[PDB]
């Protein structure tokens, strides 16, 4: 009967599922337990181009602090 | 990293239009009494795979032969790219924007094949289909013009925010039922795919690489529509809640439109053009002025940050 | 009003002969329902009942896995039914054999056979009958 | 270069489907046609008018945007309707 | 007794409630959306279907199929060439040559089939006064030439030595009908 | 003027276009004609039966009754009241798939599905009965002339009784889907209009007259068989589009129940075939024991029964209309001529006309209206 | 090796063309009813990956289906060039295989295998679906019995 059918629709839903996932988690290893900033405007990028000169490092997932 | 999360975000999404193609023939024999295919594996999983492989096994301008269903699945394929999931993969102010485009513009390959084949009985239908697709792109195009006057921003994840508390359905209904059927023109789907009904020029390869694109585009406009009008619950700490209720109204809608291709019949073009032209479009206007006024008569004039 | 489903469903699973007898027959006749078994031929092939189903489902068969010199795990005609249940189980009667045997007559092929399509023992047409016409046969000396 | 990659990849991919496709085996004119495509232009230009709007809107000029709206709504609603009643949307000839 | 359908039993009326109800089910598609719940009902029901192989469809006694001359209990055959067969065969498939047989009887030589004419149509177990050659049930003789279908003498008498151990059965329940 | 051809997707068409809508449709039949009326000369008159059920292939029994009808006429005989009412009761049986078969390829060709799918399995409990009844699925031997072959086994009628008290609610299920959806009757309305003149001019019958405010019915009048007893509404329609024929075919259906109810609850007990054994052949133990039904057992069937010189032209209700037949004799079992009459043929005679001004997709509809089947129409 | 897993390559596309079989349904005459009682539920065709219906030029096996007369002849062979390599054949019915009732008649085609190749052949007037099925079945058989990979390698 209709029982029959999950074996398709729970593929595509974790098939589905997968890419959200994966993104979050990858862009987070990346940079750093925080998600990918983004910058709609000018701000933002002077803001996280800021960040890359003073990180020490030259990238941008490094939040100083009080400690500089 | 980036080239990982790639294949992430192409391999597993041919996967499931391939098991949407199995439950699509599923569902439909459940609705017309019979079962489906239940023999070539387990429950129908690898029936998918079998006319792959019998397809590229299949006999036969090369340039227009190629470009046309590699540009198809190529622009079906980067329509993904900008989607929030819940954090996207490329975020782009103007994001729906590119889908339309990128949307509108596999009419180059339904038109580059019909201008090769000399066959008048291709050239006949090739006009017909473009024109509908044309004109319920247009629709397409300004019910999103009329909605994001709600966030002032033509991105894709200010639409989660906004939706925070409320969806965006119990508003702009009347849209919804639109947005809801465009959808079923442009992918050329039931009740308006006399384009595979009326039959009197595609091989198996460029003809699998079609329905590739077909069934793609099939689960974007899914996923818009869960997007914009259904909006999820974003809880930052749970991305993965809010990637499972997508994936949940994603199935609900390509199901929905199952139900719509087994139950009605199909529209006889001028009847359809008629539809358009004489019931969508004066409502289509008249909606976008409502919602253009609601944010000046209501202090709802949202920002751009 | 599931758990009884879900009991149902369970016991199907281990009405074969475990998980082997389970994925023999899923992958072979792609079913799981239990019922009676009633008769078992000479060759292999058991028969199954179970008259709570709908028609023409409410009996069936699983085949033998080699038949005649053959093996049949995969391969498998509808052909090889011998008659007196093939009768039974096109619905023909409600009576098997064993409440219901043949006439005990000779004359009757014994081993039976499964199709011969295009295997070296096929069938070919031919004339059952002699030479209308004879003719003449000359002699063997010169005058 | 992030598109790049990924246009690249979709692009490299679907020919990778073609080549293995191709080597694993070894008339009048009807004016409707044109007044339709033509309708669709005169309304592709008002959409791109009409788009701006999401950053006309966060303006002080409240008394303008809504008026230079409706105008153009009504007017090619306007537009429309001629051509409905002057019988272009027919399509029996 | 006639009728009359698509007509309504006088002229209707103007009422704002009936233009109310007409818009409504012009905007929001009831009917289309009752169509779409009918076919979720019959998502939601048992399928008919069934595994051909493992499973085989009804039938009655009466079948017509797979073609089988017969025997009498005691071995002998039951043809007499009276070839009621050949004159009533609408489709003249049959070819029959008799002769004597060395034992005095008659009998036959050649009895030949073509089941490409053959229409299944059962005159000649209908006219054959000794029920020897009966219209069979057996459906599943498909081939993969044109020369496995022009039956003979051996071939049916093959058939019915093969199948006898239920035309006896079925004829044993069909006759008095007839 | 981008004349066309058009194919399936047997009936071959060619388009003279204007545009997009038409000005000429063309068929071009004999795509699937035989030898039918060629054949039937030299072959006797129960060697020919079977050709009137693979004509108008649907019902096939509708037609055998016809063949019947008209060799009783002729050999001045009738058939007993149990054969009568059998023969009833399978006629309208073959109304029902008949008209299932049309509505559905209809739906079908159109693309609506789901009916076809659904309604096959009541399609296929009837072929259960031809089965228990003749011996195989469609193209049984059943209806012969003085009467009929054999008797009902004793497990049909409650099978009969059964299958009738759900076919009501499987119409239903589906008129729920189509007598109201907009979509259809947007697909059919104001198409195949037909005047009431015209149509009598070109000869149409049946469904294609009574849509159009007719009241012609060949049961009513013209009564062939015991049908002058039981009770029958007949359908009409005032507008004359495909939709009111749709709507016929459906409440055809209908009545057809009402009149098996009937037939069930008076089938009287009897015989079948007539006891006149120079014409029907006899049962097998008096063929076996007595001698003079031996011999006309023989005669039968080497040298079917021989008819005296004359002429007629029946007539039958088929799902369709006036099949008929104008059977030749002379003195002799081997007729001299034998003219069957199928609508089909006037029906595409008119088809010309029912298309003028419509569009491309609507020839389509008018074909589904007109149940157009060929090997009626080629013979 | 090579010959061995060669001959299991040989098997799994004969699997795949087993499996994912398109027909195009050259359905004539009363043959036909059959054919459409078979994609019925009762057996339901698609159930072994097998479509109710599909066009030529995308299609595998051909399904001929009632009288074969000599108007509809050169269509016929006009489908069966066009169609794409491989392209399976399937006779239904006496008509088809030997003009059936028709045989003596003046404008039929004594046999479709005068016309066109034939892989399977399947008796009838009409058949029963459930013996469609065994034809077809039969087909399957007929492919998975294929060596071509062999007679390469081999060649
Ligand atoms: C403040 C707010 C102001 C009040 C607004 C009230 C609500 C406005 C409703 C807006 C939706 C309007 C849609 C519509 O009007 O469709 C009409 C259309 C019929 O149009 P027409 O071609 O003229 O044929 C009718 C002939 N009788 O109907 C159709 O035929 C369309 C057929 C659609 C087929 C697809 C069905 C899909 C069903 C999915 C349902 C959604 C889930
Ligand atoms: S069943 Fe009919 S057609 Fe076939 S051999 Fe017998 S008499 Fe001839
Ligand atoms: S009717 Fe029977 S006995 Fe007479 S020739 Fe034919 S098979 Fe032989
Ligand atoms: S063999 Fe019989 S059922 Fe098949 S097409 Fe010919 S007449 Fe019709």
């Amino acid at each position: 009967m209709w029982f029959e059918i999950l074996p398709g629709l729970a593929i595509m839903g974790v098939c589905l599922v997968i890419p959200g996932v994966s993104t979050a988690y990858i862009h987070k290893f990346t940079n750093g337990g925080k998600e990918k900033r983004v910058a709609r405007v000018q701000y933002q990028w002077y803001l996280m181009e800021r960040d890359r000169r003073i990180s020490g490092v030259n990238r941008y997932y490094v939040s100083k602090g009080l400690e500089n | 990293m980036f080239f990982i999360n790639i294949l992430t975000l192409l391999v597993p999404i041919l996967i499931a239009m391939a098991f949407l193609t199995l439950v699509e023939r599923k569902i439909l024999g459940y609705m017309q009494l019979r079962k489906g295919p239940n023999i070539v594996g387990p429950y129908g999983i690898l029936q998918p795979f079998a006319d792959a492989m019998k397809l590229f096994m299949k006999e036969p301008s090369m340039s227009l032969f190629i470009i046309a269903p590699t540009l198809s699945l190529t622009l079906a394929l980067s329509l993904w790219v900008p989607l929030p999931m819940p954090h996207p993969l490329i975020n782009l102010n103007l994001g729906i924007l590119f889908i339309l485009a990128t949307s509108s513009l596999s009419v180059y390959s339904i038109l580059w094949s019909g201008w090769a084949s000399n066959s008048k009985y291709s050239l006949f239908g090739a006009l017909r289909a473009v024109a509908q697709t044309i004109s319920y792109e247009v629709t397409m195009a300004i019910i999103l013009l009329s909605v994001l006057l709600m966030n002032g921003s033509y991105s894709l994840q200010t639409l989660i925010t906004t939706q925070e508390h409320m969806w965006l359905l119990l508003p702009a209904w009347p849209m919804a039922m639109m947005w809801f059927i465009s959808t079923l023109a442009e992918t050329n789907r039931a009740p308006f795919d006399l384009t595979e009904g009326e039959s009197e020029e595609y091989a198996a390869g460029p003809f699998a690489l079609f329905f590739m694109a077909e069934y793609t585009n099939i689960i974007l406009m899914n996923a818009l529509t869960t997007i914009i009008f259904l909006g999820p619950l974003y809880y930052i700490n749970l991305p993965e809640l809010y990637s499972t209720n997508f994936m949940m109204e994603a199935l609900l809608l390509s199901s929905t439109f199952l139900w719509i291709r087994a139950s009605y019949p199909r529209f006889r073009y001028d009847q359809l053009m008629h539809l358009l032209w004489k019931n969508f479009l004066p409502l289509t206007l008249a909606l976008c002025m409502w919602h253009i006024s609601l944010p000046i008569f209501t202090a709802g004039v949202p920002p751009y940050m | 009003e599931l758990v009884e489903v879900l009991k149902r469903g369970v016991q199907q699973v281990t009405g074969h002969g475990g998980l082997r007898g389970l994925l023999r027959v899923f992958f072979r006749a792609n079913d799981i329902r239990i019922g009676t078994l009633v008769g078992e031929d000479k060759y292999g092939n058991k028969y199954y009942e179970d008259n709570k189903q709908f028609f023409g489902r409410h009996r069936w068969v699983i085949y033998t896995t080699e038949m005649n010199g053959k093996n049949t795990f995969w391969d498998v005609d509808g052909s090889m039914v011998p008659p007196e249940w093939h009768r039974w189980l096109h619905c023909m009667t409600d009576d098997p054999p064993t409440t219901n045997p043949p006439t005990a007559r000779k004359f009757i092929w014994t081993n039976h056979k499964f199709n011969v399509s295009a295997t070296p023992e096929q069938y070919v047409p031919y004339s059952t009958t002699r030479k209308k016409i004879h003719e003449w046969v000359p002699p063997s000396t010169p005058y | 270069m992030n598109l790049y990659t990924v246009i690249f990849i979709n692009i490299l991919l679907s020919l990778t489907l073609i080549l293995v496709a191709f080597w694993l085996p070894q008339l009048p004119f009807s004016m409707k046609f044109f007044l339709v495509a033509i309708t669709f232009l005169l309304f592709d230009l008002e959409i791109a008018l009409l788009l701006p709007l999401p950053w006309a809107i966060q303006t002080i000029k409240t008394s303008t945007m809504m008026i230079m709206a409706f105008i153009l709504v009504t007017i090619l609603s306007l537009g429309l309707a001629y051509e409905w009643t002057q019988k272009g949307l027919e399509w029996t000839e | 007794t006639y009728k009359y359908v698509n007509k309504k039993e006088q002229e209707s009326e103007v009422d704002m409630k009936s233009a109310t109800d007409n818009a409504a089910r012009i905007l929001m598609w009831t009917e289309l959306i009752r169509g779409l719940g009918m076919t979720l009902s019959y998502l939601f029901r048992e399928p008919a279907t069934i595994n051909y192989p493992f499973e085989k469809g009804p039938l009655s006694p009466r079948f017509r199929g797979e073609h089988a001359l017969r025997r009498y209990p005691s071995g002998e055959e039951r043809c007499i060439a009276c070839k009621l067969c050949e004159a009533i065969c609408p489709a003249q498939a049959i070819t029959i040559e008799a002769e004597p047989r060395a034992d005095g009887s008659r009998r036959t030589t050649r009895y030949d089939i073509d089941m490409t004419k053959c229409i299944y149509c059962g005159f000649c177990q209908e006219a054959c006064p000794v029920d020897a050659i009966v219209e069979g049930p057996n459906f599943e003789f498909s081939t993969e030439t044109h020369e496995e279908l022009l039956y003979n003498k051996e071939k049916l008498l093959n058939n019915g030595d093969k199948w006898e151990a239920e035309i006896a059965a079925n004829i044993q329940a069909d006759y008095l009908y007839r | 003027n981008m004349t066309l051809n058009f194919g399936p997707q047997v009936l071959r068409l060619v388009l003279e276009l204007s545009g997009e809508m038409v000005r000429k449709c063309d068929p071009h039949i004999g795509l699937l004609h035989r030898g039918t009326e060629k054949l039937i000369e030299y072959k006797t008159y129960l060697q020919a039966l079977p050709y009137f059920d693979r004509l108008d292939y649907v019902s096939m029994m509708c037609n055998e009754q016809a063949y019947s009808i008209a060799v009783e006429k002729l050999l001045n005989i009738q058939p007993p009241p149990r054969a009568q009412w059998i023969r009833v009761l399978f006629g309208e049986i073959t109304r029902i798939l008949n008209h299932i078969m049309a509505v559905t390829t209809h739906a079908l060709d159109i693309g609506a599905m789901t009916p076809f799918f659904w309604m096959f399995e009541e399609r296929e409990k009837m072929f259960e009965f031809y089965e228990r009844v003749s011996g195989a699925r469609m193209h049984a031997a059943y209806i012969r002339p003085g009467g009929v072959h054999q008797d009902l086994p004793l497990g049909l009628l409650d099978d009969i009784y059964e299958f009738s008290k759900n076919f009501s609610l499987r119409i239903d299920e589906v008129e729920e889907m189509l007598t109201n959806n907009r979509i259809w009757r947007n697909r059919t309305v104001d198409i195949g209009v037909v005047t009431a003149e015209d149509a009598l001019n070109y000869g149409f019958s049946g469904v294609m007259l009574r849509g159009s405010g007719i009241q012609w019915d060949l049961r009513k009048t013209q009564p062939y068989d015991v049908y002058d007893q039981v009770e029958f509404d007949v359908p009409i329609g005032s507008r004359g589009d495909c939709y009111d024929r749709y709507l016929c075919r459906v409440e055809e259906m209908r009545q057809s129940l009402r009149i098996i109810e009937q037939c069930l609850n008076k089938m009287p007990p009897g015989e079948i075939k007539v006891d006149d054994a120079k014409v029907s052949p006899p049962k097998r133990a008096e063929m076996k024991t007595s001698m003079e039904s031996l011999i006309h057992h023989f005669k039968l069937y080497t040298e079917g029964y021989q008819v005296p010189p004359g002429a007629t032209y029946t007539a039958i209700e088929a799902p369709k209309g006036e099949f008929g037949v104008y059977l030749v004799s002379d003195g002799s079992s081997r007729p001299y001529r034998c003219k069957i009459k199928a609508p089909g043929f006037a029906h595409l005679a008119g088809l010309d006309k029912m298309s003028k001004g419509h569009m491309l997709a609507d020839v389509v509809a008018i074909i589904g209206t007109q149940d157009i089947v060929f090997g009626e129409i080629d013979r | 090796r090579a010959e061995y897993v060669v001959t299991k390559l040989d098997d799994l596309i004969n699997w795949a063309r087993r499996s994912s079989l398109w027909p195009m349904t050259f359905g004539l005459a009363c043959c036909a009813v059959e054919m459409m009682h078979m994609a019925a539920p009762r057996y339901d065709m698609d159930r072994f990956g097998v479509v109710f219906r599909a066009s030529p030029r995308q299609a595998d096996v051909m399904i001929v289906a009632g009288t074969l007369t000599n108007k509809m002849a050169p269509a016929l062979r006009k489908v069966y060039d066009q169609m794409p390599e491989p392209r399976y054949v399937v006779s239904m019915g006496s008509c088809a295989n030997g003009g059936g009732y028709y045989h003596y008649s003046y404008s039929v085609v004594r046999g479709c295998d005068r016309i066109v190749p034939v892989d399977i052949y399947v008796p009838g007037c009409p058949p029963t679906a459930e013996a469609l099925l065994y034809g077809i079945l039969q087909l399957q058989r007929k492919i998975k019995r294929e060596q071509k990979l062999k007679i390469w390698y081999r060649r």
